[PDB]
């Protein structure tokens, strides 16, 4: 009756009727195997990219896109050149701003980690006890 | 066990299609289990809707503190020969109190897991308000003024995000107990029923004693108990929804109502079900959904169009130009498509074709060879084709362009055989792609490589006609020569003016397509009508009794066509000098047996392509996303989409979406125009093709392994998310969204990106954790700015014109959930662990006791008493010379001494607390330095103690001020005494910090097995929170919930059910 | 990404020697992300094409190089070698040859007088069957863009530059005679190829000692001074966070000549 | 700001920060400034999820070096160009036989210091015409070179 969870949380007489054979004599002329594998991969669902937001903490998240596209698009079926490429286009796209852990949020850059740059500015005013 | 599928049931699985020609079940199951026995899966991050509940629906309970007992006058009830031992319904202690635990009594089949624990008062509870933004803050005991809002917004989302449940059925009991007659109490599922009674049912112990729960339950009602209403409508013997009365509480039930309503609304029917696949299957096979009449029935799947607009806008910006998650959706769908489509393809059909033409001995060059060798027929490779049949699709996110490879080698030349053969190669391929640019590339490759021979007119003095094909991608660069076709003169460009005036007139005109249904799934087409599939190619009603050659048929006429204008090339042997031999014979035998060919191709990408394109479409995961197909309307070329976050009428810095940064209006994909070329020129079909069997075999085992079902559901979830997110945020930090201003006493501070990107990261994983997701949800609105309002998506014409589309937002349940319960706790404020109004840190010595939660006035003082000097930032301290006193500076200006009421801002004292405290403690100690701190929101704990011997809270009070640090703040530390039936002995105490207004709300009862309280504070059993059993006027309905909450609420119980989803596939003649 | 330093790198000895603590680097955790890339055959290829080039077109060519693009040269036989090697084994032959050539390739017969096989292998030119062919006299520029475009390239000469020369028939046919990347390559040749490479500070270029190095960088900061990534060594190490003798790690020292003799502070030199 | 020792600036940087506990001349001045000029405020975000383009603060900063480097700043500004005018400018000079691309999309930014005035290269080419006087030995390269 209790249902396992998938992700870790914050805790952390009777006879027989002529209807009935099963020699069945019958193949599918597509295919069943090779259209089930096929709808596998349409199946599965898009890749997540968290690249870019912030983590738990409050850093962003460091994790050639194109190049490595064409690269697995070539491993995929049996080649060491691809048809089916994402970098060499015709068309020149110099302006492709895609994601990166170097900025931040707010407009800066992510040299320093924003939780020890809150650390700095809040240990940059403390005060002790007296002699 | 296979017939309750169905719904009638005699004496696991997600869905189960069986077929009607063949004996070849397919089940699916999810993809946590183990064992998967040769059984279909759940690949997609489906969220978890239907979670039951059989213990108590309560999320309050009642803790004792100090524990007492008391010389009762009845100790037991009696049988003839039994003695039945005395539960009572409350703790029997001393001081007692309501405290905050979520679920403490509650049976639950699959936990939320996002719990709101309360320790009980005199314990720490920091750790609730320091858990979400402090994350530098040292001194553990701590937390940050500026984020308490924060942290009381987060645990009001954790709160709600917990209580989303349904409620059991599980079983009653008749009771024959004296004070309860007949009334059928609930019996709860585990070990022992008889031990919830005493807690589960307050009026069931009488009344034997004189206490205060004992005269309370004299004087509540005695009917409403147990069962109060049932249906009418029973599986065997039992209802399947019941009312009964119990302790619970109205907030808990009113959320989980709202979330029943919801799943109520969302609940469809079988025989829609079949409709819709039906409907999906275009008439090709015909599902069947058979089933018994039920009531109890539901599975939420029935949602709207502009959910599904909102989702698809997130999944358009999880992508943010990254190739990665572009590739393998459109291998997929080309995988998909080859296994499906009856199409093969080989070369062979060309090699047959050009195995009977050779040349003679003497000769240097063959075309005939040339072609064979530039084709590559030997090659069994089709991917290109593929990959663009699956970019029709998806038009609007990436855009299929030829590489710059296949254009001819430094602008070629007319005089080469090769770049002729290049020319052909790339002209059969251009209109295959989904480039608005490609007529001009098919026009100015021949330009480029008719340079010297023809011209034409230029627009400027900066360019010339030998500029090469790549670069003409963008409508600023479409030559007014092509555009006007008059402009070119036929007297110098014959040939050139004839490949114009052919593209204008048979490039292949686009059309739309039906496909799903928008009545019972939704759609998520954005600049569509939602029912329709833009096409770059016409198509027809399909047969397969159609001529191979067939001039009406868009590609092949095009075929036709680029071979008589080559042919008509070739003809005089004007274009080629230099050719020392005549190779206009062999050049047009090849032509005209490239123009003859015997490629169903084109008669297949006519007429069975956009069916069994708008087949697979709906049952996509990322369904498409199409941007409309213009032919020769430079003025109407899509350029550039866009993603709105900010709202309509605000002025808001224009933070432009990644995706408006391409040069074409999406990601570029380089495709192989030889691939391409051969796949058109050669393609057979099997030949004893049946359309009816072909494709019913071919649209079941895919249709049992279809995803709708969940992707509806996350599609809910995301939606839900994003108008939670927009509220929270716009609570939390100033912006232009109006959300009711529930809370604001709380202090808080005006909330960066940075900060606001932390909180809604928060937010994000805990509705994940929450409805157990693993998948993407909201993460791609947390890059850059995440204060925004509402989502809107956009592009653009050519002629600066735009097309904006808002999807409207409906109301959602979850953040009408968290905006009651902030309104509950607007006036519920002191069970979670927060007070309200501000402290006053002064010396009080006096042998009397007064709770100093709720203190007398003469304590207090406001900013209009007398006699106070009102302080601000620049308090600066003057030290008194030669024994004058030293001196603080007024606000006003004054320096006043360290003498008599003071008021601060806690700011103040957290800036300099280490100077403060070494200039305050001797004056608080023993002077007259009365200071109210003004705070607003504070946490507090109590230290209760005996008050008939001394005691002191010196140690408490500078504990306190010593651990007040800038960054954070510790628990205020309270004192209050224990209160006493009998008459006690009075001794002096010096009390320290009090409150400043009424904070003692939490407390339940004093003395609660007492006649009396004679010493200490006075507290009755809450009548006002037990309103059906005090009042007789009030209606069982009836609930006060915006000013108290109340326990002992009416709550509905259920049993549902969830059936698979089944078909019967039958094919059509 | 892409870091430039002053020393010839290999991937298997440059990490014994630890070449980023002997220039200053502080990446002590050794978590072996650092992946290096040998540059003993481009020096080497450098050395063999000073003799046929200037200098210029050498650097220059040489600069725009995307190092993280994996590609590799096949060189040939020579044009009246090539044939004799698809005589024998006629199974590897590309496709794109002749129907014409391919069936007089394929025979058995012995093809001693040849009638119309001279003018197929006459009028033949490896320009239309391998696609690139960079050439004998190519002006090394190309060279550069070939590699960065494709990943196998055809050539017919021996000096090349930029990846290494693997053999396109066995050893009795000629006359002349993948790698692990993890995010933060090093290795020497700056490139101005991508954003993410960067260029080495701290150690002048008069006192580089390989002096091809020390060649190849006084071009690259005689051109191209604006449009570097200069980073000192502190940051290098905030972007990470048979044993020798006669190597030294070696410094120079900043003194100053000062006077404290009437009790004051003065610096004079 | 970049160091190995950053947690020491920022009380050099914004002296308006520290609070006024005592009648000493330095809290005395803290108490007579004024509170809302304190860093940021103002911003040029053109991207979604890329930096900002220009800021401006209010840091410790000497107004002398302030001036100096905003006209050196307004000299590489006047010398900026955009890719546009390469791509016309390199195709006008190839006469045709050379395409060059140039992509067409909202950029980042960029500065790219190359156009002068026809005065700079007329007296840099004087200055070099000076350089070479009856020499024939230091010409001749040149003419073998564009041989």
């Amino acid at each position: 009756k209790r249902i396992p969870r998938k992700t870790k949380g914050k805790s952390s007489p009777a006879t027989a009727e002529p209807g009935t054979s099963n020699c069945e004599h019958y193949k599918a002329r597509p295919g069943i195997a090779s259209v089930q594998k096929a709808t596998e991969s349409a199946e599965l669902p898009m890749k997540n990219n968290d690249e870019g937001t912030p983590d738990k903490r409050g850093n962003t998240k460091g994790a050639d896109e194109a190049d490595d596209a064409t690269k697995k698009q070539a491993k995929d079926t049996e080649k060491a050149k691809a048809q089916v490429t994402y970098s060499d286009t015709g068309i020149n796209n110099a302006n492709e701003l895609s994601r990166s852990g170097n900025v931040d949020n707010e407009g800066g850059s992510n040299q320093k980690p924003m939780s020890t740059r809150i650390a700095e500015a809040t240990s940059a005013i403390v005060s002790k006890h007296p002699a | 066990a296979h017939v309750a599928s169905h719904g009638l049931h005699g004496n696991r699985h997600i869905t189960e299609f069986i077929s009607s020609w063949q004996n070849h079940p397919i089940v699916q199951v999810s993809a946590d289990v183990e064992n998967r026995k040769t059984a279909q899966l759940l690949h997609a991050d489906t969220p978890r809707l239907v979670t039951w509940d059989a213990g108590l629906c309560t999320s309050f309970k009642i803790v004792p503190i100090v524990p007492a007992q008391v010389p009762q006058d009845v100790l037991a009830y009696t049988f003839f020969t039994s003695s039945y031992a005395i539960q009572s319904p409350f703790p029997e202690a001393a001081v007692s109190r309501i405290v905050v635990h979520t679920r403490w009594a509650s049976n639950v089949d699959f936990d939320r897991d996002s719990s709101v624990i309360m320790a009980p008062p005199t314990e720490n509870n920091i750790h609730l308000f320091k858990q979400l933004l402090n994350t530098e803050t040292l001194s553990v005991r701590g937390a940050n003024p500026l984020m308490f809002r924060a942290n009381v917004l987060h645990m009001l989302l954790e709160f709600v995000l917990d209580n989303l449940y349904l409620n059991r059925h599980t079983g009653f009991s008749q009771d024959h107990t004296p004070f309860t007659e007949g009334a059928n109490l609930r019996s709860l599922p585990g070990p022992d029923a008889e031990k919830w009674y005493s807690i589960m049912y307050p009026t069931r112990m009488g009344t034997p004693n004189v206490s205060k729960i004992c005269n309370f339950v004299a004087s509540c009602v005695r009917n409403r108990v147990g069962r109060f209403d049932r249906a009418q409508m029973m599986n065997g013997a039992m209802s399947e929804w019941v009312d009964v009365f119990e302790t619970s509480d109205a907030l808990t039930v009113s959320i989980r109502g709202r979330w029943m309503a919801r799943l109520a609304r969302m609940n469809i029917n079988p025989t829609e079900i079949e409709w819709a696949l039906t409907e999906c299957a275009q008439g090709y096979v015909t599902v069947t959904s058979p089933y018994a009449p039920s009531v109890n029935r539901l599975m939420p799947y029935r949602i709207s169009n502009a959910e599904r607009q909102i989702s698809q806008i997130i999944r358009v910006m999880n992508i943010g130009n990254n190739a990665t998650v572009i590739q393998p959706v459109l291998q997929d769908i080309s995988v998909l498509l080859q296994r499906i489509s009856p199409l093969q393809i080989d070369p062979t059909i060309i090699s047959n074709t050009m195995s009977t033409v050779s040349e003679s001995t003497t000769q240097t060059l063959s075309p005939a060879s040339s072609i064979l060798g530039k084709l590559r027929p030997s090659n069994s490779d089709f991917s290109s084709f593929r990959v663009a049949l699956a970019g029709w699709l998806y038009n609007g996110v990436v855009t299929t362009v030829i590489d710059d490879s296949s254009y001819p080698k430094d602008g070629g030349s007319v005089t080469s055989l090769e770049n002729l053969w290049d020319f052909f190669i790339l002209a059969l391929a251009l209109p295959l792609t989904t480039d608005p640019c490609a007529p001009v590339k098919a026009f100015m490759t021949l330009a480029n490589m008719m340079v010297g021979f023809e011209t034409i007119p230029m627009d400027n003095q900066i360019y010339t006609q030998s500029r090469r094909a790549s670069a003409f991608s963008t409508p600023h660069t479409w030559p007014r020569c092509f555009m006007n076709i008059q402009l070119i003169s036929p007297i110098d460009a014959p040939i050139l003016r004839q490949w114009a005036e052919i593209i204008h007139r048979y490039w292949p005109n686009p059309s739309q397509i039906r496909y799903g249904t928008p009545n019972v799934f939704g759609s998520a087409n954005l600049f569509t009508p939602p029912e329709v599939l833009l096409l770059p190619i016409d198509h027809q009603p399909a047969n397969v009794t159609t001529p191979t050659l067939d001039f009406t048929n868009e590609l092949t006429n095009w075929r036709a066509r680029v071979c008589e204008l080559m042919k008509n090339l070739v003809d005089n042997q004007r274009y080629q000098p230099g050719w020392t031999q005549s190779l206009v014979s062999s050049m047009r035998g090849t032509l005209g047996k490239l123009k003859l060919i015997k490629s169903m191709t084109p008669m297949y990408l006519q007429q069975l392509a956009p069916v069994e394109l708008a087949v697979i479409a709906p049952m996509l995961p990322f369904p498409p996303f199409q941007v409309p197909y213009v032919r020769l309307d430079r003025d109407r070329v899509p350029t550039m989409v866009g993603v709105t976050r900010q709202s309509r009428d605000t002025i808001t810095q224009p933070a432009l979406s990644l995706s408006t940064t391409n040069t074409t209006v999406g990601v570029p994909l380089a495709l192989d125009a030889r691939a391409i070329t051969v796949a058109l020129l050669s393609g057979k079909y099997p030949p004893d093709l049946v359309t009816n069997v072909w494709y019913a075999d071919a649209i079941y085992p895919m249709y049992a392994d279809t995803e709708v079902f969940s992707n509806l559901q996350r599609d809910v979830i995301t939606c839900e998310a994003v108008q939670t997110l927009v509220t929270l945020v716009a609570q939390i930090s100033e912006t232009q969204y109006p959300v009711d201003r529930y809370l604001d006493w709380i202090p808080s501070l005006r909330a960066s990106a940075a900060t606001a990107a932390t909180f809604a990261e928060w937010v994000n994983t805990s509705m994940k954790t929450a409805f157990d997701l693993s998948d993407m949800l909201l993460e791609p609105l947390l890059s850059g700015d995440p204060r925004m309002t509402q989502l809107a998506i956009q592009y653009q014409q050519y002629n600066g014109r735009t097309f904006n589309v808002i999807p409207e937002m409906p109301g959602s349940v979850i953040a009408d959930c968290v905006q009651l319960t902030a309104e509950v706790f607007n006036h519920e404020y002191n069970l979670f662990g927060i007070a309200r109004g501000d402290i006053i840190i002064g010396r009080v010595q006096s042998t009397h006791l007064w709770s100093p939660l709720a203190p007398p006035p003469d304590l207090v003082f406001d900013r209009d008493t007398p006699g106070v000097h009102i302080f601000g930032r620049d308090c600066r301290i003057s030290f008194g010379m030669n024994g004058a006193a030293p001196m603080i500076r007024d606000e006003t200006g004054m320096m006043v001494p360290f003498e008599g009421n003071w008021i601060f801002p806690l700011a103040l004292w957290q800036m300099n607390t280490r100077y403060f405290n070494q200039q305050f403690d001797a004056w608080i100690k023993t002077g007259e330095l009365r200071i109210r701190i003004e705070m607003g929101a504070y946490p507090y704990m109590l230290h209760y103690y005996d008050p008939r011997q001394y005691a002191n809270a010196w140690n408490l009070t500078s504990a306190w001020l010593e651990e007040i640090t800038p960054t954070s703040i510790p628990s205020v530390p309270f004192m209050v005494p224990i209160s006493s039936d009998h008459d006690i002995s009075s001794a002096p105490a010096v009390q320290y910090i009090i409150s400043t207004e009424y904070n003692d709300r939490s407390l339940f009862c004093t003395n609660s097995s007492s006649p009396q309280t004679i010493a200490g504070p006075d507290k009755h059993i809450p009548v006002e929170r037990y309103n059906i059993l005090t009042n007789p006027d009030a209606p069982p309905t009836q609930i006060q919930l915006p000013e108290v909450v109340d326990l002992y609420n009416v709550v509905t119980r259920y049993a549902y059910e969830t059936p698979p989803i089944t078909a019967v596939v039958m094919g059509v003649p | 990404a892409y870091i430039a330093v002053p020393a010839v790198v290999d991937s298997r000895s440059s990490e014994a020697i630890g070449l980023l603590e002997s220039f200053g680097v502080d990446a002590g955790s050794d978590a072996n992300d650092v992946s290096y890339q040998d540059h003993d055959y481009v020096v080497d290829q450098l050395q063999y094409m000073l003799d046929g080039y200037e200098a210029g077109d050498v650097i220059d060519a040489l600069v725009y190089r995307n190092w993280l693009h994996h590609s590799v040269y096949c060189l040939l036989p020579p044009k009246s070698q090539l044939l004799e090697y698809w005589k024998s084994n006629p199974s590897v032959i590309p496709d794109n040859v002749d129907r014409r050539l391919r069936k007089r390739l394929m025979l058995k017969k012995d093809l001693r007088k040849d009638d119309e096989y001279n003018q197929l292998a006459r009028a033949f030119k490896i320009s239309d069957v391998y696609a690139p062919l960079i050439s004998s006299t190519t002006s090394p520029m190309t060279m550069i863009q070939n590699l960065n475009q494709g990943e196998i390239v055809y050539t017919t000469t021996d000096r090349v530059i930029g990846a290494r020369v693997l053999l396109y028939a066995p050893r009795k046919y000629y006359a002349s005679t993948r790698v692990p990347h993890s995010r933060f390559n090093v290795g020497t040749f700056p490139s101005i190829a991508t954003p993410k490479c960067s260029v080495m500070s701290g150690v002048d270029i008069e006192s580089i000692p390989n002096e091809f190095i020390k060649l190849f960088y006084q071009r690259v900061k005689s051109i191209h001074a604006n449009i570097l990534n200069d980073i000192s060594p502190q940051i290098v190490s905030d972007m990470i966070n048979h044993v020798d003798v006669y190597r030294v790690d070696v410094v120079n020292v900043l003194f100053e000549v000062v006077d404290v003799a009437d009790g004051l502070r003065s610096v004079s030199r």
